[PDB]
């Protein structure tokens, strides 16, 4: 039993995130948790103040 | 061109995964099987008394 309520902490942990994830997307935003956003601040130059805009 | 500067166009990763950070619980009672193995086979051994004399 102690094995089984170990692993589901990690069910509820993820669920809390995708649901905010489906609130996001259903909101016409981005979930930048879900996203990386590292690669566009190098193909443009941006500070890190003009890339949270 | 003129006054106004052109920049090149922004390539795209076309798919992204998500792997998100889970807690670590780190219960100790899970992976505990060899103590209850161990206390299975106790074994004790008793001698009849009298049978010999
Ligand atoms: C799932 O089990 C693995 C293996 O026991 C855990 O990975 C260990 O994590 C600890 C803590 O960070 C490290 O010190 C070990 O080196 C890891 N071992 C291996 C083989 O990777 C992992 O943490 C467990 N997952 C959860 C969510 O508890």
């Amino acid at each position: 039993d102690i094995s089984i309520m170990e692993g589901m902490f990690a069910v509820q942990h993820v669920h809390t995130h995708l649901n905010h994830l489906r609130t996001m997307l259903m909101e016409r935003r981005i979930d930048w948790t879900y996203m990386s956003s590292s690669w566009l601040q190098t193909q443009l130059q941006k500070s890190d103040d003009e890339m949270k805009v | 061109c003129f006054g106004v500067t052109f920049k090149k166009p922004l390539v795209a990763e076309e798919k992204t995964s998500l792997e998100p950070q889970l807690p670590h619980l780190q219960l100790r009672l899970p992976h505990l099987v060899g103590i209850i193995a161990k206390i299975k086979g106790i074994k004790i051994e008793v001698t009849s008394s009298g049978e010999s004399i």
